[PDB]
Parts: C-alpha cells; structure tokens; sequence
C-alpha cells in the first residue's frame, strides 16, 4: 500500500494498529490486508520486544483479533499470518491464550465459505502453536479439528487429511487433551476409510506407538480400541457409516476390506502391535482365527490374502485345479525385469542363485518365525485344515498352499521343539483315514495329503535357469567343479537309421525336421565327424551349416515368442560344438561359421557405411542368440584358439568403444568364458574400465553371476576387478561394486584374498568403514591395522558415537524392509557389521577389548534402565546391541558369562513395561544363539534356538544362523494392565411453556474468565460493557437452551428452525459478545456434529461488535 | 444392518448348540407320560430368520425318532 | 520393524502426508517453516414467513 521503513518503530505501529481497528467505518479492506502486510514485514525485519516496539504485547493481541471478524477473507488469512509471526515462545501463546482469541480461530477453521487459502493459515498457525507448547493446546481448536475430521469425508471437505495430520502430531506430544474429547477414536475410525497405504500406516503408527510407553499406554481401551480395525472381517454384516449412499454397497465393502487389510498387515510389524493383538486373554487374533473356521466364502476368501501378506508369500493365480496354481508360485517364473532391455542375466540370477552368506543372522526370519511360532500357538494349521476340508475348490487350493508353505517355512525357520509334531498333522490324518465319516471330506483329505507331497517336491526341487545364458554359466561352472576333481558304440548301422529318420536328407524345407533326432545324432558319444567318414554325414551338417548360417537368412529370421526356439538354439550350441568335436576335420564348417558370424555382426554393431543401424532387427529375432553359439566356443581350449584364429576377439574390443548399441555389450559380457586367462578378460575388464556408464554399471553387476555360481579362481580375479571398479568416477558403480565385495566377503578365502592388496575403503562412506572392520575378524589385517594406530582410534570413536548410530543404522534396514518408510516378496535383512563381533573372533583383540573395560559398563546399563525419556531408551537399545554383537562367539561369552548379563537381558525380553526393546532383546537374544555354547546357555533359561546352519536345505538332526524363540511364546506376550485414565430449571420450564406465552443474566457458565470480553476489563482497562435494551435476558437462556439441544444430533431440524425464527423475529439478540461467548465455551465443550457447529458459527457471522472496537480504539490511543 | 439379517450360523452364533450330538431332555412341547418320551438327539446348525418387523427365527431339531421337529 | 522415537513417527506423518495426497492442501499445510447455507434458509423462511401471516387462529 504505502510503505516507509524508515521511522519510529513505535509511531508506525501505533497507527498500524489504530488503522487495523479503523472504528467499524470509513475505511476500506484494501488498505486494512496491505496494512496487515506492513505490519508483519516490520515485525519481520524489526525484533520483537516490548521496549524497542513501544507497547505491552496485549494491545497487539486486541487489535489482531479484530482482524479476525472483518467479512473479507483476505484481511482474516492476513490477520491469522500476522498472529502466527507473533508466535516465538510461551509466554506470548500464554498471553495470547488468556484471552480468549481461541475461540476466533476455532471459528475461522470451520466455516468453509469457498475459503481454501484462509483456512490454510489457521492450521499452520495451530501447527505452530503445537510447536511452541503443546501441553498449552486449548480445546477449542483440538474439538475444532476432530469435528471437522470426524465428518469432513461426507460433505466433502478437502482439508481432512490435512487435519488428522494435525491431529496425529497433537497426539505424539499432548495426548491426554485428544483422548478426552475422543480424538484417538477419530484416528481409529479414519483408517478403515483411507486406501492410501502410507497414510493409513502413519495413522495406525501413532495409535501403536501410544500403546508402547507406559504413560501413553494409560490413554488407551483393553480391548475396545485397537480391535476395530479387524472389524470388517470380524462382522459379517459392517456398516461403518451411519449415513451413506445406497448406490455403493458393494465398493463401499471392498474398499473396508482393502482399508482393514492394510492395517492389520500394518499392525503386525509392530511389537506394540505384535504384543497387543496375541495377548494371552481373549486376544484379537483368536477372533481373527475363530472366523476363518465358519463357512461363509466372502470372508474366508478375503482373510487368505491377508494371511498371504503377513508372510510375505506369492499369491497364486485364482483357479480350481492344484497343478495350475502350483506353477504360479514357482520360484523361477519369468519375470518382467529378466528381459534383456532391463535386467538381462544379472536379475535372474539374483533371483535364481542363492546368497553367499550361511552364518549370517537374516533377522528377517527372527520376524517371521516369531509370527509364525505366535500363529501356531492360537490354531491357525487346524483352522487350515478345515478351510481345505470344508469349503469351495477355489479356496482350498489356497489354503493347500498356504498350508504347504507354512510347513517348509517350519522346517526352515523354526527350532526343532516347535517343528517336530507339526508335520505329523493330525487332524488331517485322522480324516483321511476315518471310515466312519462321509467318503468325500475323507477323499478331500486324501488328495490335500497329495497335494502337500507335491508341494515338498515342487520346493525340494529347487529354482532352475530360465534363460541360456545363465543355464551355460551355471553348467560350465558345474562340469569345471566336477572335472577338477576325478553308451552304445552303434558304428554304422544304427547311425544311418537315425540320420535317414531324421527327414534332413530326404527334403530341404525347414521347421518339418525331426528335431529331437537331429539332438540325438549331435550328442550321441562316439559319432564326431572323425570316426565314421561318410558322405550322407558330410551333406547332414553341410545343410546344418546352411541353415545356421545368418548369410542364408533362414534362423536368424525367426522371431522371438515362436513355437520352438529354445530347441533351435540348444540344438544350435551343441552342433557348434559337435563341429569342435573334430579338431583335426571340423574346421571347413566352423571356419565358415564363425567368419559368417563375425560378419553379420560387423555389419549389425556399425563397422559399415550402410545403415549402420539393425537394433530392430537383433532385439526381436532368434539372431540375438549368436553369441551363445561363441558362449559355447568360449569354454574349450581348442575354442579361443579357433576363435582367435578369425577376428572375433579385436571385434568385440571394437564393440566396447562404441556409444549408441548398449544391448550387445549386454549380450557379449554374459556369454563369453572368464574361467582361464586370456584375452576374454581383456575385454572384460575394458567394459569395466572405459564403456557405457549403465553397461559399466551392468559389468559391475555382472560380478554376482560370477560370485553366487561358484566359478573358480574367483579370488585371483574378481576381487581385483571389484577393487578396480571402486576407484570409479561414478558413485551408483562404486556403491554397488562395495556392496558385491561386502556380499563375496563372507567366504574366509576371499576376505584373505582383500587384506592382502590393501584397499583404501576409507574415503568412501559407511559402508566403506563397515566393509574395513571386516578385516579384523581374522589376525593377519588385525595385527596389520593395529600397528598404524587404527584399532584404538575406532574403539573411542564407537564408544562415544557410533554406538548409537548403529541401532539407527539396523533400525532404518528394518524399516526400509518391512514398514514402507523410505527414508530420504521378501528382502534379506543381514546383520551390519560391529566393531565388537570382529574384535572378538581371534582372542587376540577380544583380550584388547577386555583391557579397555568397556563391557562392564555396558552391563551397568543394561541392569540400570532409566526407560523414562526416549534417549536412555536408544543408549539402552545400543548398549543391547553391543552385547549381543560382543556374544556372537566362543571368546565372547567367556567374558559375557563373568558378569552374568544374559539373564539380565532374558528377564528384559519377558517382564519389560516399553516393548520395542522386548523385540530389541528378542533379536538380542536370536543374535547371542549363534554357537554351541549359546543355545546351550540359553536352554537352561527355557529358550531354544535353531542347532543348523544355512548350508544344508535338510539337516539332519544331532556357524549357526542366528535365531532363538522362547519354548512357550506367550511368555513375553505378557503385559501388566494399566487402569484407564478416566477411572482415576429453565430445562423443565420449558416443556409446558411456550415462547410467546411468556414474552408477556440468562448464562450459567459466564465469568470473568472465559470471556471474549470481559477478561479485558481487568487487565487492560476496558470499560464494562453496556446495558442492552427481562426482555432480553430470556431469549438469552431460549438461545443456549436450543444450542444445548442441539448437540444431542437427535432431532436437529426443529432446533435450527428456532434458531432461524429467533434471528428472523429478533436480529438483535446475536449481537452481544457475551453470549457469543457463552455459545463458543459451549462449542470447546461437547460433541457438535459438522453441518450443526457450521451452522452455530454463521449464526453469528452478520454481527457488529462495534463496542469492543471502539473501547480496543480508545484504550489504544 | 438388521434387514441384512436373513440366515444365521451356528459356529458364528451360539457354538454350544450344534456340539451337543445327544441329550436327556426331551423335544419341547411332546411329553405324555403315557407314552415313550422322544429325546433331542441333533440340532440342525443353520437357521433362517423370517423377513417381519419382530425377525422371528426357524428352528429345527433333530428328535431320536428319526423325525425332524420345525419350531419357531 | 522400530517406528517408536517421535522424531522417526513425525517424519513418516509428514512425508506420507505429503507425498501421497491427490488434493494439493496438505503441501501447503505440512510446509516445514514453523516445523453460506444458513442465509439461504434465512432468507427462504422471511419470504416465507412474510406471505405466510395473514389468517387468526
Ligand atoms: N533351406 C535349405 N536348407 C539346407 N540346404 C539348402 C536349403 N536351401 C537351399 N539349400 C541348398 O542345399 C545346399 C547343401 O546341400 P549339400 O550338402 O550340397 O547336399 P546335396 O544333396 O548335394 O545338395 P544339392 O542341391 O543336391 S548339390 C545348401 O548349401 C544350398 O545349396
Ligand atoms: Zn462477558
């Protein structure tokens, strides 16, 4: 409008302000909101104080809250933004909330008069007001904000989720002001309304983390609360709103399901959700389990999905027939990402090919035995049973499935006590062989047994190669392992049988040949082209080379996707290799094939002026397989000899340098052989050095192919190549080449391969520092870091920070797993490592670690909890974690056991009052379990562990993975109950008197606190308010009487009918303060429904007050 | 959610009903004691509510007869 | 998993508030700085009520 900034501060905001109040008259709106403008411009570049400012606070807070009544929208936003700069510490909200201004932003919230920028104002100023002091929230804003998010999805509001938000961050540091006016119950409700996966986590996250501590944990129902959310599967018949739409019945249903589903999966990632709902009573998952046995096919469909999802299995393809659906939870189906555009031979192997690590913890599966042990102790493989047995055949495949990967993962996962009985089932035994029940549960059970045989061997099986690339890889990699540690002759006759059935002589037209014979006369043993000279043989692979020929243009011109492609290109392979087979007569056929190839693709990578552009051509078509055919060239030593004797190898340096194919780097880095040395490393290694940053990035990831395949000599090379590639320019290869050696280093032979070419893994990040640490494990790199003054630097370091940054470094693995938190199928969630496991393993650095006595202080904190505050509880949470990665070996519970901590931290699992450290001592526990001597240690305390290791699928039954659960589950379910925080005459006048019959102060709870106005006259000087023109006292009490009736929502349209009588016959009876007042202390009082506050607070939107802005312009000025 | 109601199990509403297989009381409504008492042997475990303002249910149980006696 | 610390569970409210709302309110809300019905029924039931006198009961 017309600012200065250069004058006296006082002067300028004495007329600020006296323009703001403007005396009701006279002056515009414009120059009101450019004046509210000016004045929170010279609040911003100008501090506030009350001696360089010229005035106490409170005048400033009179003249603001005026801005608030004005009829224009914008003055208000402006007013509401200049209120929330005024905001700075407690005791301007303290000033701010003597008087009662509370009651003007309660009702700037709920007006929705087409306002969505002035309403954004008043929620940002309640979040500051959170920010400031929360334990000072007034509840008329909190009664506010649940009124509008308890009934804003039916009128439509846009502002809900930006309320319950609000709401949620109220509740984390205030919680007692929103359980009393039933802001939890809000919460509660609004997640079996919300699709939205990350939303409805963050609502169910803060009604699970009151539950956690005990002085929250007071806030909460038993059992009335937390169990709504299993509330659509547990009724059969939900109606979850009172009031809603006919036309949507059944989405309306689908859309609770989806809700109710996401919480309860949602839930049981929690310990204080694990904890609460298996709780040793009438718990919440009995009620889930009891359901399931009772034969209604709209709910015992729906409840499999979430059983699925608790376990984190595939789901199967819905069918009636076992064998189809068998087929769609295999292990090794085709996926998306195996194409060769994405994730070529890298993904698939990831997938196919198991991890390297077999003493690894994999805290993954404590989680799921856990849940798994806390299922089977409520009933679930009997509720199974009788879903498989007395049910539809599209729910019974599902449950045989269910059922059958329940029992693999019990014999995986599960210590030997809780899985010894469990694959005996005997209440499908005993009904499959009863003869005194009806023939058809026994025969339904008798095939459920067959189906579950067929699942043990589909899973005893195994993941087996999709692709032929991998399926060469793994191949070679097996026939090397066999040959570095050590049939019929049929001459003539036999040979001329097969060759004449084989239909190749007899009629040169393609795809009518009998393929399968064609195989068996190229793999047949003895028959090689140098053995038997024939001339029906020389003119059978003489047609053979014209057909695989890419110059004829007849096999590489059939397309992907085709009928028979995979024979074509085996039969090809074993052909080519067949001609090798003759090493002193094959070499006409092969010479001519391989020059044929080397030609076709110079011709195709753009060595040639013509087009110099083919991709569509190779990325559709059967002639992308001819680097297979080199594959198959590549393994034999007469191979790279005749194919170095052709320019194949310089032709693929030559590849390696171009730019614009990078899909036939793709091709030529996963078919060629790395076993000797040569000139295939050579290229190798020029990929990894100078190509492509995402072929660079593939060549790096490439490594796990040669890892997890057991190809030998891998330490000479590939640790060379991986310490080659981390000195790389770009960061994403780096990262991912130190996570392939953090993965290759759980072998002995390859960590001792690493120390000796010293790396320098310290420029990098953590995972650079986690990955050196390894080095101590073993005494030569021990002894080698300790002479340069490392082991002593790292030690003071861990102990005074790095010890509480390696609970959040486990805890974000843990939430990036299986929260859906993404800090800015299931994943393996490895153990990091700690400087206290490695210290331990030689005895030589556990004796330097026992001389810096830091166990006893570690002991000291663990038997000395403060569990009050949320620091102690990470210092106890990292001390836990130190003692458990400190008795991971034999040297490390001797001098664990001369204090005598470990029954200290198993009274910790069982009898603690915050529960995210009873999981936290349970992962303890499962860590310390991880030898002979801790199972056995843990035995005499009634805790078993599993006694295998990961090398063996089935272990026989008498280093180890580290697991241990109690022998009866539902002893750290145990929770000590915490009582509830609550258990600690006009009116009858009226019903025989009507109001006109009487027409020939009325407030109950009017002070001089709680008043818009009254509060003023004390401190500030304000003169008492005026007498109005028993005319008027008695429609003072008819008002609050039929606002006190409207709250009970019983009857509201005759209520508002009065009122709008009241204000049609009498416009002058809404116009005292002292009774809009009295009606907004109502209003921070009780439950009012949306549409009825909404309507209460327009009632009074027409009204002068010209009295308080007149006396606020005189006490003022 | 009360003209939804239209059929009622009896695992999800009473279970102590359908489990009881044999029982000494005899078939409500039929004792004469000049007769053989006909004791209730088996309940069925599905009842269909009538469609009224009052919902009035069908039971029938099972006498040891072999004869199936419908109440309301 | 361990969302227990307020820090963590305020950081979760707020970016999955943010990021996930199809309406744009809340990232205007949640920015992390601070860290007329009625009139119709009146003026119905005045037209109403001015045509609807005129009889004695
Ligand atoms: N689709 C085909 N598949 C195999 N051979 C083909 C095909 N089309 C044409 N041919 C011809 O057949 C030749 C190979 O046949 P040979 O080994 O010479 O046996 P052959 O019976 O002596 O053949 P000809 O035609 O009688 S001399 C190929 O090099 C082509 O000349
Ligand atoms: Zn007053």
């Amino acid at each position: 409008n017309v600012p200065l900034d250069l004058t006296r501060e006082p002067s300028d905001n004495l007329r600020e302000i006296l323009q703001n109040v403007a005396r009701l008259q006279g002056v515009s709106n414009m120059r009101k909101l450019g004046h509210l403008n000016n004045f929170t411009k010279l609040l911003c570049d100008i501090g506030h104080s009350e001696e360089k400012l010229g005035f106490h606070y409170e005048d400033i807070i009179i003249c603001l809250r005026l801005a608030l009544l004005n009829e224009a929208k914008e003055v208000r936003a402006a007013g509401l933004r200049a209120l929330r700069y005024l905001i700075q510490d407690s005791s301007i909200l303290q000033k701010v909330l003597k008087l009662k201004v509370d009651y003007l932003i309660a009702r700037c919230i709920d007006i929705q008069q087409s306002n969505e920028v002035e309403r954004t104002q008043a929620l940002r100023l309640v979040r500051k007001m959170i920010t400031v002091n929360a334990s000072l929230f007034p509840s008329s804003v909190t009664n506010s904000l649940i009124a509008v998010g308890n009934d804003g999805l039916q009128e439509r509001d846009r502002m809900v989720r930006a309320c319950i938000a609000i709401i949620c961050e109220l509740a984390l540091q205030n919680p007692e002001v929103v359980a009393l006016r039933g802001g939890l119950n809000t919460i509660l409700k609004n997640v079996i309304d919300c699709q939205l996966s990350r939303i409805n986590e963050a609502l169910i996250t803060t009604i699970l983390h009151l539950l956690n501590h005990p002085k929250t944990r007071q806030y909460v129902r038993a059992d009335v609360e937390l169990e709504r959310i299993l509330a659509p599967y547990t009724d059969f018949h939900y109606r979850h709103s009172p009031d809603t739409a006919e036309g949507q019945l059944k989405e309306d249903r689908e859309a609770r399901f989806l809700a109710s589903k996401m919480g309860i999966i949602a839930t049981f990632r929690s310990w204080a959700g694990i904890i609460n709902l298996c709780k040793p009573g009438n718990s919440g998952i009995q009620s889930l389990i009891g359901v399931l046995c009772i034969p209604n096919m709209e709910i015992r469909r729906g409840l499999l999905e979430v059983l699925y999802d608790i376990f984190r299995l595939p789901l199967p393809v819905v069918t009636e027939e076992f064998i189809e659906a068998l087929l769609s939870v295999d292990p090794g189906r085709f996926q998306d990402s195996w194409r060769l555009s994405d994730g070529f031979v890298a993904a698939e192997a990831k997938t196919i090919l198991p991890h390297r690590a077999r003493s690894r913890p994999d805290l993954m599966d404590n989680y799921l035995a856990l849940i798994l042990s806390a299922f089977i102790r409520n009933g679930l493989l009997e509720g199974l049973v009788e879903v498989i047995t007395n049910s539809d055949d599209h729910i019974s495949v599902r449950a045989t499935i269910l059922l059958g990967e329940l029992l693999h993962m019990a014999n995986t996962i599960l210590p030997h006590s809780h899985s010894h009985h469990l694959h005996c089932l005997p209440t499908l035994m005993n009904m499959a062989a009863s003869f005194d029940i009806p023939k058809e549960k026994r025969l339904r059970a008798s095939a459920a047994l067959n189906c579950l045989k067929r699942f043990h061997e589909m899973k005893k099986r195994g993941p087996k190669p999709y692709s032929l690339h991998l399926d060469h890889i793994i191949q070679k990699a097996i026939a090397t392992h066999q040959k570095r540690d050590q049939i019929l002759k049929d001459t003539e006759e036999a040979l001329l049988i097969n060759l004449r059935d084989s239909q190749v002589l007899q009629h040169k037209e393609n795809l009518e040949w009998n393929w399968n014979l064609i195989g068996t006369i190229l793999k047949w043993p003895n028959v090689n082209l140098r053995n038997y000279k024939d001339e029906q043989l020389h003119r059978f692979v003489r047609r053979l080379l014209y057909f695989y020929k890419p110059s004829s243009k007849l096999y590489a011109n059939l397309d992907l996707d085709f009928a028979k492609a995979k024979q074509l290109t085996v039969v090809g392979c074993q052909f080519t290799e067949f001609l090798l087979e003759s090493e002193e007569d094959g070499q006409g056929y092969l010479e001519d094939l391989v020059k044929d190839i080397v030609q076709w693709l110079n011709a195709s990578s753009g060595m040639k002026p013509e087009r110099s552009l083919q991709n569509n051509g190779l990325l559709t078509t059967l002639s992308q397989h001819y680097f297979l055919f080199i594959g198959t060239l590549s393994c034999h030593p007469h191979g790279v000899k005749m194919l170095e004797k052709c320019s194949v190898f310089q032709c693929l340096l030559n590849l390696c340098s171009l730019k614009n194919q990078d899909h036939l780097l793709k091709l030529t880095v996963s078919s060629l052989d790395y076993s000797r040395d040569g000139l295939a490393r050579v290229i190798l290694s020029k990929i990894l050095t100078a190509a492509t940053d995402a072929c660079r990035l593939y060549a790096t990831k490439h490594l796990r192919v040669l890892l997890r395949a057991n190809v030998e000599f891998f330490n000479n090379w590939g640790i060379e190549l991986l310490v080659t590639q981390l000195h790389d320019k770009n960061k994403t290869i780096s990262s991912e080449a130190l996570d392939i050696l953090d993965e290759a280093c759980e072998d002995k032979a390859n960590l001792h391969a690493l120390i000796q070419m010293k790396p320098a893994l310290s420029h990098l990040g953590d995972k650079g520092l986690l990955l050196l640490l390894r080095f101590l494990s073993i005494p030569k790199g021990f002894s080698y870091l300790n002479e340069r003054g490392y082991v002593a630097k790292q030690l003071e370091k861990w102990h005074r920070e790095y010890n509480s940054k390696y609970v959040d470094l486990i805890e974000e693995q843990l939430n990036e797993a299986l929260t859906t938190y993404r800090k800015p199928q299931r994943p393996h969630v490895y153990l990091p490592i700690h400087l206290y496991g490695q210290l331990v393993h030689h005895k030589t650095g556990c004796h330097l670690l026992e001389v810096q006595n830091i166990i006893t202080e570690l002991c000291r904190n663990v038997r000395t909890p403060d569990l009050d505050k949320w620091e102690e509880i990470k210092k106890l949470k990292a001390s836990l974690w130190a003692l458990g990665n400190i008795g991971s070996s034999n040297w490390g519970l001797n001098l664990l056991q001369e204090e005598n901590v470990i029954p200290d931290i198993l009274k910790l699992a069982k009898q603690c009052e915050v529960l995210s450290i009873r999981g936290t001592c349970v992962y303890v526990l499962g860590l310390i379990a991880k030898t002979k001597q801790g199972c056995d240690i843990l035995k005499c305390h009634n805790w078993d562990a599993v006694r295998h290791s990961r090398k063996h699928l089935w272990p026989v039954v008498p280093d180890y993975i580290g697991l241990a659960l109690p022998v009866d589950i539902n002893d750290i379910f145990q929770v000590k109950d915490i009582p509830y925080f609550q258990t600690k005459s006009f009116h009858l006048l009226r019903q025989q008197m009507s109001l006109t019959e009487i027409m020939n102060t009325g407030l109950q709870e009017h002070t001089d606190d709680n008043c818009l106005y009254c509060v003023c006259i004390e401190i500030l000087g304000f003169q008492p308010s005026n007498q109005l023109s028993m005319c008027r006292i008695l429609l003072r009490k008819e008002v609050l009487r039929l606002v006190i009736n409207l709250s009970s929502s019983v009857s509201t349209k005759c209520h508002e009918t009065g009122l709008l009588t009241i204000k049609e016959k009498y416009p002058q009876t809404f116009d005292d303060i002292c009774l809009y007042s009295e009606v907004s202390h109502l209003l921070s009082h009780c439950t009012f429904r949306l549409p009825c506050r909404r309507f209460i607070q327009e009632l009074f939107q027409d009204v002068q007050f010209l009295q308080m802005h007149e006396e606020a312009e005189a006490v003022l000025a | 959610q009360l003209p939804q109601l239209t059929s009622l199990e009896l695992q999800y509403v009473s279970p102590k009903l359908l489990m009881c297989r044999d029982l000494e009381l005899a078939v409500p409504g039929t004792y004469d004691p000049n007769q053989p008492i006909i004791r209730i042997q088996s309940i069925a475990p599905s009842l269909q509510v009538i469609t009224s303002k009052q919902r009035p249910r069908k039971l029938t149980l099972m006498g040891s007869n072999g004869h199936e006696f419908v109440f309301l | 998993a361990f969302l227990d610390n307020p820090t963590i569970i305020l950081a979760h409210i707020r970016q999955s508030h943010v990021t996930s709302d199809d309406t744009g309110m809340c990232e205007m809300v949640l920015i992390d700085h601070d860290v007329s019905n009625t009139a119709q029924r009146l003026e119905r039931l005045r037209k109403e009520r001015q045509n609807q006198i005129k009889c004695k009961n």
